[PDB]
């Protein structure tokens, strides 16, 4: 039961809802988390080719 | 002694693409020694070249004949035993970019270099040792004298 | 800790750079000597970058509870 019931919750939620990006470092948000790694690893396979 | 690259070069066809400034031509040339190539831009006002003309060719990393790599600003009084009062063409420089070598690379044959003059550009390519100490921010200074 | 922001409110910097060249254009004491043009709006760089701001900032919160911040304390920068 509980093992079942432990993966029924939500993936948490946002960051910048829990978080207040003014204080605590690095709150971005999710469309633009998945800009950053975008071009993190498209660019180092770039770069080091 | 800085002797970066140096040859002997002879033009096989001036402007191919047509004529479209007034003070620069943009010359296509091979050397004879090394399979290099050299794409080259040469104000003909004040120095007249044609297709036949053979000139050979120099790249120094300073003038000096001692070597040393004193550079602040020319200043123009100066004189003393340098490179130049053999040729008959100077050109200041910078290389800025170098393609051909994309990934590790096993033969690396194909390496180009990249110069432009404050604003006339060259193109050379060939082997890529013989083509070394060419880092990025790379300053050169051409030379060049006409050879029967 | 503060629910506020450690970083340079562009209002704060601008308002509070106009405060103090309203000081030094005033009677106010002559913190940084003054080299050169007496005007504080080309000293008010250099009161800035020298810190000599003792300037108390009421930043206020949502309502009423404030904040006090010496302009020393935030990230001033380029």
């Amino acid at each position: 039961r509980r093992k079942y019931q432990k993966k029924a919750a939500a993936c948490p939620d946002p960051s910048l809802s829990v978080w207040r990006p003014d204080i605590y470092f690095a709150s971005v948000s999710e469309t633009f988390e998945t800009k950053v790694d975008d071009y993190s690893q498209e660019w180092a396979a770039q770069t080091e080719k | 002694a800085g002797i970066l690259f140096e040859d002997i070069f002879d033009v096989k066809d001036i402007d191919p693409e047509g004529k479209k400034f007034d003070r620069v031509s943009r010359l296509h040339c091979e050397s004879e020694s090394f399979k290099m190539d050299l794409i080259l831009d040469v104000n003909i006002q004040i120095y007249p070249v044609d297709l036949g003309d053979k000139f050979r060719l120099v790249i120094a990393s300073t003038l000096y004949e001692d070597g040393t790599l004193d550079d602040g600003e020319y200043n123009p009084t100066d004189d003393r035993p340098s490179r130049a009062d053999q040729f008959e063409y100077v050109m200041y420089g910078k290389v800025y970019r170098i393609e051909g070598d994309e990934t590790s690379t096993e033969a690396a044959t194909r390496l180009s270099a990249y110069v432009s003059y404050g604003g006339l550009l060259m193109r050379l390519q060939g082997d890529a040792n013989n083509l070394h100490g060419f880092e990025v921010d790379s300053r050169v200074y051409l030379l060049m004298k006409k050879l029967a | 800790k503060r629910i506020t922001t450690p970083y340079m409110t562009k209002y704060e910097r601008a308002r509070v750079l106009g405060t103090r060249a309203l000081q030094i254009a005033m009677c106010a004491p002559v913190m940084v000597e003054l080299e050169g043009e007496t005007d504080p709006l080309l000293i008010a760089m250099k009161e800035l970058k020298a810190r000599k701001i003792p300037i108390i900032i009421r930043r206020y919160l949502p309502d009423g509870s404030y904040e006090d911040w010496g302009v020393d304390e935030l990230i001033i920068t380029d």
